[PDB]
This record gives C-alpha cells, structure tokens and sequence, in this order.
C-alpha cells in the first residue's frame, strides 16, 4: 500500500513534533524527566534528546530514522539531541507550509544551502573562544547537567564531571575515554557523586575483608587460579568414567596451592609485611582457603574484579598483569597509596586509590542504584561529552538559545544571498533555529515573540550574545551564566538536522516494501 | 489483587453474612423448612443447628467467612 | 489473467505507478522515495533500482518491466530508471487510442521508427569522445559519479575506474569491443592508506586465500591452479578397492601415493613453492604439499583459481597429467602474500593474458574503501561503455527535445498512422525536461514549450535542461554527458519493453 | 504521541492526570490511618489468614498499577518504612493530598518547572524549622515511657487501643538491649507466634522462642553446638502395613534396623557433630528421637523456616537435610538453650543476653496470626521507630501535633516569598491536615473543624486530634504533653520523601 505526495510527506511532519513535544518538557533545566515503564518495558527515567528515543521500542516509521541522528550527536554532544530534534520538526514546519503555499522540496532544501552556511559560518562568526578552565568547564558541565537534571544535582554531578576531566588532560587526552568511569554504588542516597583517584574494584573476595585497608599496593591484577577449581571433574567435566574424576580434582586444588604457596613465597618476596599491601587481584574467583591462607598473612586476594579492572587495575595503579605468581618485585606490581574494601550497601567495594600513573580515576556515585542513580549516571556521562567537547573545542558559544538570536535573526535579517530562491530554504532554515530559544520561554509561560523580541533585539542593540533563563522564560545573558554551548556540540546538530531533514523532505512516497 | 472501597463493600459485606443468619433465623428451636441440601460432591447435607451447613458453606468473602469462623469460634 | 484494455491499460498500471516517483528520484536533482518495510523499516531510494526488488508486484507487466531494468541493470546498472520510465511513458499515450484505432501493430513498428530518428538524431548529437584522453572521458566519467555522488572517491577512483577498465581493455573478440570489466575488480582491504586505491594487474585474491603458510611471499616460484585431483588415485589414474585382506592393503598405496608423485611429479618441475588446491585439496594431499616444500593451499576455490587464471593468467589445471608453468602460475609470476590489515592479502601480478587487471582499492576503513568502490562503479561502467561505445551525448532536454520534434517531425513527415506514437514517444522524451524540472520546483510548462523553442531555434541540438541548474543549457557547455553508450544502450531497452508488454493484449495462465 | 507507534503509560494529559490521580487514590489507607483509628483493610493474599491492615507498606505490597509514578512512588513509601515504622501510614496520604494541591494549580496553569519546587522550598522551610518545633526525646531506652511514648505514636498510629500494652510491652522487651548504640536487630528480638493466651499475655521471653516443641530431652550444655537440619530425620526406611491388616510378620524388621543403625549413627554423629541441640526443620522418627535423647542432644520435632531462617541468622546455621552422619557448620551461637512453656506452650528456646548478637525475643500469644501479626505490624512499626540509633529519638509532638505549628510556618513563610511558589509553599502549608483529616475521618469530623479550631490554638505544639471523642468535637487531643510522642527521625522522612516521591513524578511525561 502506497501514500502519495502529501500523503506521504504529511507522515513526515506528523511525527515530528511528539518527539519535540517530549522535548519542550525534556530540553533543558526547564524540561522534565520521563519516567518509561513502556518504552522498552523496563522502568525507566530519562531526560535528553537521544536517549528517550532508543528507550521506547517506536513502532512509527519516521521515528524508525528518528533515534538515529541524534545518536551521533549524544555520542559527542550530550545536548543538542534535546534540541536537534526540535529544529528538524520546526524546519518540517516551514518546509511543510511552503509546500502548503506549493513548492517542490528540492527548491526548498536549495535555500538551506546558504542559510545553512551562513549560520554554520555564523558558528565561526559567532564563536566564542573560551579559556578552558574548570570554572568555565563547571558552566559547560553543568549546563548540559542542568539541562539533563537539578542545577543542584547538576553541581553535585559537576565536581566529578569537572574533577576527571582535567585529570582526563592529566592523561593528555583532549577527548575523555578513562576517567569516564562512573561507579555506581550502593546507598540510600543518590545524592553522593564522589571521584575516586582510582579504580573501586569489585569483589574483596568471597571470604572478605582480608587485608581491607592496604594504604601502600602492590598490585598483582592475575587471571590466575586461586580458584582453579574445587570441585569434581575428569578432564574438566563429567567423563563416563565416574571413578575417573576426583584422581585430577585434587591436583586442580594442588595447582591452587601451588599459585597460593607462591603467593606465601610472593608476598614475601614482594612485601614481607602487611603494611605495604601486596594485592593479589584475580579475575576468576579465588579460593576461601587461598584466601584464608592469604588473609591471615595480611594479604588481600581480589576475585573477579573484571577485565575492565584487569585493564584500569594494570592502567591506573602503574599495575601488571601478571599470570603467573611464582616469585615477583613489589615494583613488578604496580602502586596505589590507597587501596580499602568499602562496604556501603550490600558489596563490599574495594577502593584501590592513589594509583601512581592513573590510568582510571573512578567517579563513584552512590544510591538506590535505580533509574534514579541512572538518571544522574547518564547525565554525568552526557555532561562529560559536553566538556570533554569543552575541552576538545577552545571555543564555546553561550547556550540557552542565546546563539539563534544571534545567529538566525542575523539570517532573519538577510537572505545569506539575499535572494528569494535561498528565502524558500532561508525562511524554513533561519526559522527552525529559534525552536531551542523561544519554545522553553514559551514553556515557561512567556510567549516567544515577545520572549524573542528582547532578546532578539537585545542581541541586535547591545551586539550581546544574550541567553534564555530557561526556567524563567525571559531574556538573559548567556556569555557569563555559564549556560554554553560547545562549538563541537552545536556543529553537527546542524548538520544532524540538515542530513535527516533533506532526504525525508524529497521523499513524497512511501510503499510496503514486502 | 481485587479490593472494592467505601461504603458499597462495607454494606456488600453484610447480606453474605446475613443469609445464612437468615437460615438460622431459627435452627435452634428447629421449627422452619429444612431442605435436604446435595453439594457437588453427592453429599446430602443437613444439620441439628446451622453450625454444621456453615461448616459446610464456603465463601470468598473475609467478611461472610469472619462471623461463620467466629460463630464456629 | 487480463486481456485488452485491461492487460493494456494494466500495463499502464504496471511501469507507470512504478515511473511515477522515479522521475523524482531520477536526474541529478534526484528525490529519494520512501519505502516501508515488512518489519516497519524505511528505505531512502532515488534508485530504480531497490524499489522493484522491494516493492511487491503490482501487475504482471511490473513483473517484465523489472526484468528490463534488470535487462538494463545487467547492461549497466543505471538507466533502470529510464527503462521503465521510458517503456511505460510510453504505454499510457499510444495504445488505448491506437487500440481505438485498432491497434497494437502499428504501434510497434512506429516505436522501431521511434528507435531510428533518436538513433538518427544521436550520431549527430551523440558525438565521439576521445577514450584516450582521461580528461576526455573523465568528463563523462564525472558526469557518472556526480549524480550518485561520494564526492572524496568520485575524484580518485575515476581515474582510476578509468584506469581499470583501460586496463581491462585488450579485449578481443577480433572486433575490438569492449564490455570488458570482469578483469577489473574491487579489492576489500583492511587497515592501509586511504590512497594506493588503484589498478594493478591480474587478480590479487582477496577472497578466500589468506595463509600463514604461502611463506609470507612466492615471488618467482609459482602459483599453482589444481582443478586436478592432488588426493591420491589408488590405480593408474583411477581408484581400487580398499582393504579386507593383508594382500590388498600394500597394493593400494603405491599407486595412491605415486598419483600424489606422478602428478607433482610433473607439478614440481614447474616451481611452485604455492600449489593452490580448489579440488582435489584434502589432508593427505594438502599434507603432501606440507610435506613437499609447496604451501599447502586450502579454503580455495574455482573463482580463486579463476582470479587466479585471471591473475597470473593461469590456466587450472584440466589435465591431471602432466602440469606445467604456463598451466598454473604464467610467466615468472609472482604470488606477493601481504597483510595490508590483518588478512593476508594473496597479491597475483605479472598478468598473462596481460590486460586482465584487478583493482586495488585500500581505504584506512572498508567504508572509506567501499567509498572508493562504489564511486569506481558508475566511472568504470561508463569507462567500459566509453571504452565500448566511444562517443559522448549531451544530457537532459538535448536528446530529448531533439528526438522529440524530430519524432514530432517524423510524425509529420509520416502524416500517417504511426505519426501518433512518433506524438507518443517524443512526448515520452520530454518528460524527462520535466522530470528534470519536475524535481527543481520551477514551471516545467514555461521551459517545455521554451525548449520546444530552444528546438524552434536550436533543434535542442546540445540544448537541454541540466536538472540541478534546472534551466535549458547546452550540455558541452556544460559537459554532462550521457554517452551514446549510455543513453541508446538504455534507450533501445525500453523500446523493445513498451513493445513487450504491448505485444501483449492478452495476459493468460 | 503523534504517532501509532513509541511508546508510554504517562505524559501529555495523563502526566497531568493520571500520574496525579492514582497515587492518591493509593492514599485511603492512609487517608483513613496514621494515628489512631478503628478503621482497617481487609487484605488478602490468599494466605488463608485475612489480613486486617492499616500499614501502608503490605497494603502497596499486594497493590499494582500501570501509573509509572504509583508504580514507583510505593517505593520511596517503602524506603520509608526501612527507614521509620511510623510516619509510613502518614507517608502515602500527605504527598497524595499535596499532589493535586499542584494539578490544581495546573488547571490554573502553574507549571510542573514551578509548583513541585515551593513544595520542595517549603520542604526545606519545614525541615528547616521542622528540628526546631522538636520538643522531646526518647533518652533512656531501658526505661519504659520514654520508649514506650515514641511507641505511644507509632503502635497507636497503626491501631489504637491495643498500643498502650503493647508499647509497655515492647519497652519491657528491652530493645534496649540493643544498647541502640548504633545497635538495632529485628531477627534477635524477635516476635513469637503464639496461638491462644492472651495478647495482654504476649510476652518477650529472651533469647530465641520457637514455638515448635522441644522432643525429647533439652540441650546438654547452654552453649551448643546447635545443630539446625532442615531434614535429619524423615525416616530412614519405613515401616508398611499391606494388606490392610499386616504386610508380613517377617519383613517388618529389617527396615528398622536400617532406621536405627543409621539414626544411631546419624544421632551418634549428631552427638559425633558435637550437637547438644539438634533442631529439625522436617519432622523426627522416635528411633533418632530415642537417638536424641540417649546421645543427650537436645531434639526439635518440626522447624518452620522462621525458626531455620534465624537460626541461620542468629546461629551462624546452615539448616540442612540428613540421612548421613552430620557436621556442625551451624555450631551454636546461643549460651543458653532450653524447653521453656512460653504462651504456657513447651517451647524451643535457644537464648544467650548481650549487648549485641543478644537474643531478647518477643512472644506474641493470640489466637491467630491476623491478632499476632496486623498487631505486631501496629507492635513492629514502634519498634521500628524505635530504631533511630541516634538514641535520644528527639521526640516532636506526637500524633502529628507538630501539624498546625508547621502549618502556620509554612503558610507566613508562603505569605512572606513572591511568585507561584508562594501559592506551592502555602499549597505546602495545606497537606498537613491530612492526618488530622484522616484522624478526624475514622474520628468522624472534617480537619477544617478540626484544623481552624488548631488555627485557632495558632501556636500549641500539643493539641492534635486522633480517634477519639475528643478528636471529633473538641477538635483536640494533647499529642505533645501525651505519653503519645513521635521522633523526628521520621518527620526529617516523610515530609520530605513523599516529597521525593512527589518531586519528579509529575515531570515524567513517557
């Protein structure tokens, strides 16, 4: 079954707004987390552009292509998927209306071309070039945290944010893949976002607290066996022979004591004293008796912390990995000055911190380990991508739509070319821009031209890049709240919106395709 | 996971309670009809008092189940 | 089962509805149509070419006009769209009126003369480009990658897709065309320089051969083709009975083994220190070749071997007697096992039969590299069709509107009958004009009758509309080139369809 | 929304409206409970004991709903009552009366950005001055009335007459032994079922009281190896009777022996595992049982779960199936083990007296669980909110007198700030009757009555009403100088989460 011409464009712009209808109660410190107990049938909480379309299973078509683009951004971004995706169905608006008033989509993606130009040219006339300092980076931290969550729990969020990343520059990365690392923990308050130094490793041990607080590590982190196994196997299962299987079981636990006398040979070879820790970290489990052997010497024997530990473990404490006991140097370990086993909730949660070269300086977040604790989890990891953006880019343009008054009234101003074949494109792009500024004015019981003349004339008057309090709805100042959109960050979500919104605007038919 | 609110419950609660009172009325002296009562067991069912049919009935209702435990009480 | 009006007016319900979005989604201002999938998926198409594989059959004329764009896309690949355009732009015209003149027949003939005066106006307008020049053809060759347009590689892989099929081009049959493009194949590479995505000769086999065993390079020794049996043959050339006895046992493996001898008896004189097994590739005598200081080559097949035989320019081997050289591994040959990435990339050069060439196409990504080879697709298979058909016609309104009055004046030099189809067909040209204008936004109309004026002038001789300028230009000018290749080879196709499903008045079981 | 497809439960209208509406509703229990009432919810999970219930945390538990928020928000009610016994039948109604104080400011139009924020700003402005309009405190935890005043709220917040014994009781447990140093422990004080006697008769016998009997003979040392098996004895081979009169005379021995050698062995290995009380959570066969008591190893004929479970707890236990000679890994933990006639029942009491692992055991005695279970719920709650582990409990006014002295702070507070927050702090300021209103629901009166008569006592930090006849007319009950007192452990909760519950539930649109 086929839906021609209009028909087919009407789907368009009919799906476009729902998602934006979401995001004028999701965008920014005036939108709204969304709880989903729908969306994939889980019980959910959300806010962003992005994320809140992948949660839901969308049946629709047009949101089949929906939850792609924005993906890209929130990749970089972590804003703008709240936005970007106001623009797209703003811009089918206009190109709608003007093929309402007849026109063909190509003539009107043609003035896209240079309206789309000048205000991504505006992006380098407009931007802002903004010392990269934790201050400033706070402000782009918390702007995409306020945006996301409580300007509070956006602050609460922002210390961890901002701590890692010039920690993150401590690794000489711009972008941020370590660091990165957000630890959920158990409690009854999601209102701790804590930074560890380094890793929260995972499992003490099954018998636990052996060495809890090692305040000098030598980190052993072996995929060895202190748990080889225990138990009754042939060659390594059930074999028809049933006699057949406990002759190798006890050479499995041998071979255990074997790596467990090693250690009793390591530990002191490596320490000789349960001051200055020596850490064996396995990413199997461990035997009790290995580690009661282990414990009672001062030795902390870690099961199962995981492979990203194995990594972060011989990454953030300068550690090894090392597969074989035997006989080892302290320095063939790395060094954490704080390695404690933390019990909050119900894991004990061992916390090698201190680590010499971090690789990984954990920020741990304690809670319900809900939705709740997710719902500051993804916001911290999208305000990381924000100001690991802010530390990528040196240039960061005010938010709160303080950039489109600046940028589409100039295009409002002129036709980029100043002739009426871009105005089809120019009226439908320069328009789309001002979504962001005036729908949260709006939102907040501010009607947007009234809203957007100030601030649009404040723009042009004072030449002010001059923001929205996005809560109060009216005209502020962006350049010094510290509401701030990166360079990175808003780049794309232009092109993210002009990549999808071309195509399914020259797309006048669809058709079961099987 | 069924629950009914407010008055039409409270008031839905009694009649269960009261029609087998309304069998009773009175069992004690006997005197009234008594019809030979066959559960879907076969079983003919009677009594000496209204204890025993009580024993015998069985309701969902906590209510119509309480006075019929508590008059067996 | 139709007959009539009802399979002819059907068969305008078959290419049309399927022509419909696909004059949006043809020309350089191309408009994607949408599709919805079985699963609820959607697919973004200015192609001809996925919505007939899509799209469920609506009539049983659809059914053939999907075949002539198969036809055309088995020719070349685009022109799918027009074939079907053209065909059923000419279906909804001519007939029914025709069939009211009583019927199919002088349709047919008139679409024969409705070929010839397009075929009469090309050579004029269809004019010969210069394949030995690039640049020559590069402008054909960009006039291929613009529309479809991955604007990075269309810059490189044209040169060298016009490098490919030059280089692909010996071709003989004695008449010298050339069609010839096999020779010329992509080259899926891991890892490497976005650039060194280029032609090289013979095939080196991506496919199925990667060893850590060729050695890491057989340069002069050779690479050797089995077609032929290296597992053992326990009698003379043929096989026996396996063992009951001990009488029968030690009887069996001299003649097995010495098969295994006598044929790398006669297949290590040649010097292989690769023998590549496609059949006859077994454990025994794979580990023979282990076993024979000849890399045991497993996991390989016909096409191999055949890239192979189109590599070195071998011939695998039909004679399990008596191997040689110029059988498996031609000339001094050379067999270069390069990890470029982590696969071993089995690099046959030194091509025998020279001409036949592969392509080496390297991204630092297979997507930057299927950039490459997807941009090199419409450029060689233009290159090819140049290299065949070494002519160039401007595009758009040019051979339309041209075709279109000289049809038109055909029609009134008949003054007959058939004049009403050459009225059918020259309209057919022109809603290409519109199709080109259909997709810009401006009034086709004003531009038709404009471009039936550049004809009252110019007789649209290089005078189109160019779909993204939207307006009525020359296409030297502007260097757009449909090749009388291109055109014609997509022009002739639809003349036989509308034919075809006019041939038929009678759908049946 | 525009679409056939995505997805939700909530949003648009629904965020506006459903979200609201269900999660009150969730409220008449509460509504009609949290102080004292004689009104109550029949509850059945069909346990084949209908439960009587006041206590919102087993009525949500049954209690399941689409509403994402009603869905959710039981939960902040249940971490509340992790958190405190009382204040959970006050949680659920406050907030569910607050809530649509805010939708009808949304039918005014007052934004979901806006309202919850002056709820949350008066949430501060209350736990602001909310410690300073703290009176009391709950200081020694040996003593009765200061325990059993903070449980003068609690138990009479659930049910109301039974409390006053209860809370004697329950201060008379001691849960203090616990020195509530930072100590508290549900398992080790813990309630005993007992069917029959009175529930003025329910008693704390110390140590651990297991119902089930004690077979045979008591331990033979006060500290045992407490030997908890799930299945020791099941029998090893049983005896048969065939033909409806004997199987034969001959085959009915062998079986025996192989129920005795093994039971002697078994046993002896309960004696051998060191066991000087064995502790069956199956049944016991009279051969181990002579096994029992010869081996000198104290015997429990049957163990439910809420023995092994303990016993696990307490004991360090692992209860365990045998039909093999056994080996402590349960030991003991207990000091003192014995057969004591607890509800005048032969009981299982394992004991010991410490500060901590101490087992100092209620024993409720009634003649059924729906008695010795709705009341310990009333009971448990005060010894619940007993556990603060800041000892003293800083006891507020209780009964929820502290409701007309945050009123008026909340209500000038409201006057004082400007813009729609100021209507959400005095929208804050009105949810307070709530409680009073549910008091003088199953009272009988409407809180207006009630609370501008409390307008009227302005500042009073004592008069609150309850279910009395001086909770309908007078309007009054005395709930700070009482004897009924409540800790502000539980006031630091609710008002704020329920607010919790009720910050982002009407934001949440999908």
């Amino acid at each position: 079954e086929v839906a021609r011409a209009q028909a087919a464009l009407a789907v368009n712009i009919s799906a476009a707004r729902g998602l934006q209808d979401v995001l004028r109660t999701n965008l920014g410190p005036k939108g709204t987390m969304k709880m989903l107990v729908s969306g994939a049938g889980d019980i959910k909480l959300t806010k962003d552009g992005n994320v809140l379309l992948h949660e839901m299973q969308i049946q629709h078509p047009t949101a089949s292509l929906i939850a792609k683009v924005a993906t890209a951004q929130d990749d970089i971004t972590g804003d703008g998927t709240t936005s970007n995706v106001l623009i797209i169905g703003e811009l089918l608006k206009q190109a709608d209306l003007y093929i309402s008033e007849g026109l063909h989509p190509r003539i009107i993606t043609e003035g896209f071309e240079a309206a789309k130009e000048k205000a991504l040219q505006f992006l380098e006339e407009v931007k802002v070039s903004r010392e990269m300092d934790r201050e400033t980076l706070i402000d782009v931290a918390r702007t995409s945290l306020r945006t996301k969550v409580h300007a509070e729990l956006a602050d609460v969020l922002t210390e961890a944010v901002v701590d890692s990343i010039l920690a993150i520059k401590k690794q000489d990365e711009p972008i941020d893949l370590f660091m990165i690392e957000i630890m959920e923990m158990k409690h009854k308050s999601e209102t701790d976002t804590s930074l560890i130094r380094g890793l929260v490793l995972d499992h003490g041990a099954r018998h636990p607290d052996m060495k809890k607080r090692v305040e000098d590590a030598y980190i052993l982190t072996c995929n060895v066996s202190l748990e080889y196994e225990k138990t009754e196997v042939n060659s390594g299962f059930f074999y028809k022979s049933a006699e057949e299987r406990e002759k190798l079981v006890k050479a499995e636990r041998k071979f255990i004591e074997d790596r467990v006398k090693k250690i009793i040979e390591l530990k002191r070879k490596v320490c000789g004293d349960s001051d200055k820790g020596f850490v064996v970290i396995n990413q199997k489990g461990i035997d009790p008796f290995s580690l009661d052997a282990l414990s009672k010497e001062g030795i902390v024997a870690l099961r199962r912390a995981k492979r990203r530990n194995m990594e972060r473990l011989t990454l953030a404490c300068g550690g090894v990995a090392l597969n074989s006991f035997d006989d080892l140097s302290p320095d063939c370990l790395g060094h954490a000055g704080l390695v404690y086993e933390y019990t909050l909730g119900e894991e004990k949660f061992t916390f090698i911190e201190k680590c010499n070269n971090p690789r990984s300086v954990t920020l741990l977040i304690k809670g319900p380990n809900k939705h709740t604790l997710t719902q500051i989890k993804d916001a911290v990891r999208d305000g990381l991508r924000a100001v690991k953006n802010a530390i990528d880019d040196g240039c960061v343009v005010p938010g709160a739509g303080a950039v489109e008054v600046a940028m589409a009234e100039a295009l409002i101003k002129h036709k980029p070319s100043v002739k009426g074949r871009a105005q089809l494109g120019v009226q439908a792009f320069a328009d789309a821009l001002l979504i962001i500024p005036k729908v949260l004015a709006q939102n907040s019981g501010f009607d947007l031209q009234e809203t957007l003349v100030k601030i649009q004339a404040e723009h042009s008057e004072s030449g002010q890049l001059v923001g929205v309090d996005l809560n109060t709805g009216e005209p502020m100042v962006a350049a010094e709240v510290g509401v701030w959109d990166n360079y990175c960050v808003k780049k794309q979500l232009l092109h993210s919106c002009t990549v999808i919104a071309t195509n399914i605007l020259l797309v006048d038919e669809i058709m079961r395709a099987g | 996971t069924d629950s009914s609110q407010g008055i039409p419950q409270l008031v839905s609660n009694i009649s269960a309670c009261q029609v087998i009172a309304e069998a009773v009325r009175t069992t004690l002296g006997p005197r009234g009809m008594d019809k030979l009562i066959v559960d879907g067991r076969g079983k003919a069912t009677i009594s000496n008092d209204g204890a025993t049919i009580l024993k015998l009935l069985d309701v969902v209702h906590p209510a119509a189940k309480t006075l019929v435990d508590i008059a067996k009480s | 089962r139709e007959s009539g009006r009802k399979v002819q007016s059907g068969n305008i319900n078959a290419a049309k509805t399927i022509a419909d979005i696909i004059r949006t989604c043809l020309g350089p201002k191309s408009m994607m149509k949408m599709l919805l999938d079985p699963m609820g998926g959607i697919v973004m198409t200015n192609d001809g070419n996925a919505i007939l594989r899509e799209i469920q059959v609506q009539h049983p004329a659809a059914k053939s006009m999907i075949e002539i764009s198969r036809t055309q896309d088995e020719e070349v690949g685009d022109g799918t769209t027009s074939v079907i355009i053209l065909a059923g732009e000419m279906l909804s015209v001519a007939e029914h009126f025709l069939e009211q003149q009583m019927h199919p027949t002088v349709v047919i003939s008139a679409y024969r003369k409705a070929l010839d005066d397009m075929i009469s106006t090309l050579k004029k307008i269809s004019i010969p480009v210069d394949i030995s020049d690039s640049d020559m053809m590069l402008n054909i060759i960009n006039s291929s990658i613009t529309t479809k347009a991955i604007s990075r590689w269309s810059s490189l892989a044209c040169n060298i897709a016009l490098d490919a099929v030059k280089m692909v081009q010996f071709e003989e049959n004695g008449r010298k065309e050339i069609d010839i493009k096999k020779y010329a194949r992509v080259e899926k590479i891991p890892g490497g320089i976005i650039e060194d995505s280029c032609v090289l000769r013979g095939v080196m086999i991506n496919k199925d051969v990667t060893h850590p065993r060729m050695r890491r390079y057989i340069k002069n020794p050779r690479i050797v083709l089995l077609d032929s049996s290296l597992e053992y043959k326990k009698g003379e050339s043929q096989t026996d009975i396996e063992i009951t006895r001990e009488e029968d046992f030690t009887r069996i493996l001299q003649m097995e083994e010495e098969y295994i001898q006598q044929l790398c008896e006669d297949i290590i004189q040649l010097k292989p220190d690769v023998v590549i097994t496609e059949k006859g590739i077994s454990d025994l005598a794979q580990h023979y070749l282990m076993r024979a200081n000849i890399t045991a080559i497993r996991r390989v097949r016909k096409t191999d071997n055949n890239r192979i035989a189109r590599a070195c320019g071998a011939r695998i081997v039909s004679r399990p007697e008596e191997l040689r050289e110029d059988d498996v591994g031609t000339g001094a040959g050379l067999l270069e096992i390069k990890k470029i990435g982590d696969e071993y990339f089995t690099f046959i050069t030194d091509c025998k039969d020279p001409k036949a060439c592969t392509i080496l196409l390297r991204g630092a990504s297979k997507e930057i590299l299927s950039e490459v080879e997807r941009n090199l697709q419409d450029a060689m298979q233009v290159c090819r069709n140049v290299l065949l058909d070494p002519q160039l016609v401007p595009g758009g309104g040019a051979s339309e509107m041209a075709v279109a009055h000289a049809l038109t004046e055909k029609s009134k030099a008949m003054t007959g009958v058939e004049q009403w189809p050459y009225r059918a067909v020259a309209q057919a040209l022109e809603v290409i004009p519109r199709t080109l204008i259909q997709n810009c936004g401006a009034s086709t109309i004003r531009l038709l009758t404009s471009l039936r004026a550049k004809h009252t002038q110019e007789n649209c001789e290089t005078w189109g509309v160019n779909g993204e300028t939207g307006t009525l230009v020359d296409m030297k000018e502007l260097g757009i080139w449909e090749p009388l290749a291109v055109k014609l080879q997509t022009y002739k196709t639809a003349v036989e369809t509308a034919v075809l499903l006019l041939r038929i008045d009678d759908i049946v079981s | 929304m525009l679409k056939e497809g995505a997805k939700h439960f909530s949003g648009l209208e629904e965020a506006v409206y459903r979200n609201i509406q269900a999660c009150k509703e969730l409220a008449q229990t509460t509504r009609t409970a949290y102080g004292p009432n004689g009104m109550n919810k029949m509850v059945i999970n069909h346990l084949e004991k209908l439960f009587v219930t006041n206590d919102a945390a087993t009525i949500l538990r049954e209690l399941e709903v689409q509403h994402p928020a009603a869905k959710m928000i039981v939960m902040a009610s249940h971490m509340q009552e992790q958190e405190v016994g009382d204040g959970t039948n006050f949680v659920l109604v406050f907030a569910g009366a607050l809530l649509e104080l805010a939708e009808e400011l949304l039918r005014i139009g007052l934004s979901v950005s806006e309202v919850i924020e002056g709820y949350e700003i008066a949430c501060r402005k209350a736990h602001e001055i909310l410690p300073n309009l703290v009176c009391c405190s709950a200081k020694n935890l040996r003593d009765i009335d200061e325990v059993s005043s903070l449980l003068r709220t609690s138990i009479m917040s659930k049910q109301y007459g039974n409390e006053v014994f209860l809370a004697k009781l329950i201060a008379q447990a001691c849960v203090s032994i616990f020195p509530d140093s930072g100590h508290f422990n549900v398992d080790n004080i813990r309630v005993c079922k007992i069917l029959g006697s009175g529930i003025s008769s329910s008693s704390v016998l110390h140590g651990m009281v297991f119902k089930k009997e004690t077979e045979g003979d008591v331990t033979s040392v006060k500290d045992a190896k407490i030997a908890v098996y799930s299945c020791p004895f099941d029998g090893m081979i049983t005896e048969t009777k065939g033909t409806v009169l004997i199987k034969t005379a001959e085959e009915l021995m062998n079986f025996s022996k192989g129920e005795e050698n093994l039971m002697d062995a078994q046993v002896k290995a309960i004696a051998d595992t060191g066991a000087n009380v064995v502790v069956t959570g199956g049944k016991v066969a009279d051969m181990a049982l002579h096994y029992a008591n010869k081996y000198n190893i104290m015997l429990v004929r049957l163990n439910s779960k809420w023995d092994l479970r303990r016993l696990c707890k307490t004991v360090g236990a692992t209860a365990l199936p045998r039909l093999t000679p056994p080996v402590l890994e349960e030991m003991g933990h207990c000091d003192s083990v014995y057969l004591s006639e607890v509800g005048d029942t032969q009981v299982v009491v394992f004991k010991h007296e410490k500060e901590d692992g101490a087992i100092s055991t209620i024993v409720l005695r009634g003649s059924t669980d729906n008695l010795m279970d709705d009341i310990e719920r009333a009971v448990d709650d005060g010894v619940n909110t007993f556990k603060v582990l800041t000892r003293d409990k800083r006891l507020v006014p209780g009964g929820g007198a502290t409701e007309i002295e945050l009123a008026k702070q909340i209500t000038s507070y409201g006057e004082t700030c400007p813009g729609l927050e100021q209507y959400a702090i005095k929208k804050f300021a009105e949810a307070f009757e709530a409680i009073p209103r549910a008091l003088a629901e199953n009272s009988g009166v409407k809180a207006n009555e009630v609370i501008s008569k409390l307008y009227a006592v302005h500042q009073e930090g004592n008069k609150n009403v309850g279910l009395d006849i001086e909770a309908e007319v007078p309007a009054v009950k005395d709930m700070l100088e009482a004897g009924i007192l409540d800790t502000y452990l539980g006031k630091y909760w609710a008002i704020k989460l329920a607010t919790n519950a009720a910050v982002t539930v009407l934001r949440v649109d999908q």
